[PDB]
């Protein structure tokens, strides 16, 4: 222990940098990214201008 | 105590209509600690970590 953790402390902020630097795939992509999986990209909306 | 206002249509009124406008950079010794972070349901319920 301290080595599990100070790893799990560190990995578990890696996971929380994904779900809000890639919303509308909060709690699932993390869960397959952990796994070595990915998921449907067409499925999702996307932004153009904001003016 | 009392200086009327006599150009003024009212004299008890507060002729002056003024907006102010600070900005201050202090640089000081506090500590300002650190900044939590959110809890994510996936862990404690998956049991990623196991």
């Amino acid at each position: 222990d301290f080595y599990n953790a100070q790893k799990m402390d560190e990995l578990t902020r890696v996971m929380r940098k994904i779900c809000d630097d890639n919303p509308e795939y909060g709690e699932e992509m993390v869960l397959r990214w952990a796994h070595g999986l990915s998921v449907d990209p067409g499925r999702v909306p996307f932004l153009l201008a904001e003016k | 105590a009392d200086l009327p206002q006599y150009p003024f249509a009212d004299q008890q009124a507060e002729v002056c209509t003024y907006v102010v406008q600070s900005t201050a950079v202090m640089p000081t010794p506090m500590i300002f600690g650190p900044s939590p972070v959110e809890q994510l349901a996936v862990i404690e319920t998956e049991d990623l970590f196991e």
